[PDB]
């Protein structure tokens, strides 16, 4: 099988700044025509692959000038000239000169925005959650960057270790942001038996770590 | 216009099988050649097999890893193409694309079919509202959202007012809990002076165990 190597893993932007990626294929691309065996996919957030480049250098419909490919034989480079917020996602290169068909690793395009503190909310359990027998809380930490946040919870001061679960959104292809849940599991009889449920978030965007709390039974 | 349904997804056992299809529209299958490409949750790009067209003799050619377990075919008097797949292993769960190389759609993948092999059994959510509150806004902000909980397999979607409200979403990605089971939660963040007169609605399907349910989501 032919091997490709895609170069970084990673890379973070600041928009109208540009962006290379390189691809080394383990095997000989070359064609008699000029071209090569070589194409570009783009995978934004929550999408399918898309085209961008093939036969190494040709631009897939409706993908502007700023995006171009180049290279010969096994050494690739993909260029973004002026790079956008719409351009954050993970790039694949990917030969189809014979089968099986080979996928370089993939690199993730960053796109570097200013810092950007979050907004922080705390949803206490429902009263239909309760009812149920069963009781979350979720911290939601809303439009941040950098994406390195931390979020501590207490109940009671007592600090909680291991009875939360974060999920982060991908990077927000139009304000470049992530969003935060840390969402704290207890038993009904465990949130009965307390009063103060806190959600300590620390990120570069705070001066110092903000705490959102409420009192079971508003108290 | 020019469409690609896929279908034939969704939960399968260990050394069970599946059967997924490749629907065209607009467009006719065999003059192109079809390719099947997976990718497991946050994972890289796996090419499967392919079907060369009718002018190519209807050739296949399969994935090594895909050891003797596939069969790629297609139903020319349906326009569909179909992989067949057998045996199924806990690391053949991914999304599953089909893949045009023609003419038409070229180099264009269909929005793919969850595959999920797995012992485990179908679990309905519960819908939880994440009501806005004094502590759930910020300002001239509020947020509020929809609780998924205890469903199984993926995926979950969420749609808020339906469809009418995209501006502020987040739908978060499931987390698999301690019981097996996912969660996740839906979130939109709104200007608090329309809490008392803007409805907010969030519209759940969990299609793996028919569950459709549209939660009104109220201050207090």
């Amino acid at each position: 099988d032919i091997v490709m190597t895609q170069s970084p893993l990673s890379l973070s932007v600041t928009p109208g700044e540009p962006a290379s990626i390189s691809c080394r294929s383990s095997q000989s691309l070359l064609r008699r025509d000029g071209h090569n065996d070589l194409e570009w996919y783009l995978q934004k957030p929550g999408q399918s692959p898309q085209p961008l480049i093939y036969l190494g250098s040709t631009r897939a419909s409706g993908v502007p000038d700023r995006f171009s490919g180049s290279g010969s034989g096994t050494d690739f480079t993909l260029k973004i000239i002026r790079v956008e917020a719409e351009d954050a996602g993970t790039y694949y290169c990917m030969q189809n000169k014979q089968t099986p068909l080979t996928f370089g690793q993939g690199t993730r395009l960053e796109i570097k925005r200013t810092v950007a503190a979050p907004s922080v909310f705390i949803f206490p359990p429902s009263d239909e959650q309760l009812k149920s027998g069963t009781a979350s809380v979720v911290c939601l930490l809303n439009n941040f960057y950098p994406r390195e946040a931390k979020v501590q919870w207490k109940v009671d001061n007592a600090l909680q270790s291991g009875n939360s679960q974060e999920s982060v959104t991908e990077q927000d292809s139009k304000d470049s942001t992530y969003s935060l849940s840390s969402t704290l599991t207890l038993s009904k009889a465990d949130y009965e038996k307390h009063k103060v449920y806190a959600c300590e978030v620390t990120h570069q965007g705070l001066s110092s770590p903000v705490t959102k709390s409420f009192n079971r039974g508003e108290c | 216009e020019v469409q690609l349904v896929e279908s034939g997804g969704g939960l399968v056992q260990p050394g069970g099988s599946l059967k997924l299809s490749c629907a065209a529209s607009g467009f006719t299958l065999s003059g192109s050649n079809v390719h099947w490409v997976r990718q497991a949750s946050g994972k890289g790009l796996e090419w499967v097999g392919r079907i060369k067209r009718n002018a190519e003799s209807d050739a296949t050619a399969y994935a090594a890893s895909m050891r003797g377990r596939l069969t790629i075919s297609r139903d020319d008097s349906k326009n569909t193409a179909f992989l067949q797949m057998n045996s199924l292993k806990s690391d053949d769960t991914a999304m599953y694309y089909c893949v045009i190389r023609g003419d038409v759609y070229n180099r264009q993948w269909g929005q793919g079919t969850l595959v999920t092999v797995s012992s485990a059994s179908t679990k309905g959510p519960s819908v939880f509202p994440l009501a806005p509150s004094s502590k759930s806004t910020s300002g001239g902000t509020a947020a509020l959202g929809c609780l998924v909980k205890d469903y199984f397999p993926e995926p979950v979607t969420v749609s808020w007012n339906s469809g009418a409200l995209t501006s502020g979403v987040h739908t978060f990605p499931a987390v698999l809990q301690s019981s097996g089971l996912y969660s996740l939660s839906s979130v939109v963040t709104v200007p608090s002076s329309s809490l008392g007169t803007q409805t907010y609605i969030c519209n759940v399907n969990h299609k793996p165990s028919n569950t459709k349910v549209d939660k009104r989501v109220e201050p207090k």
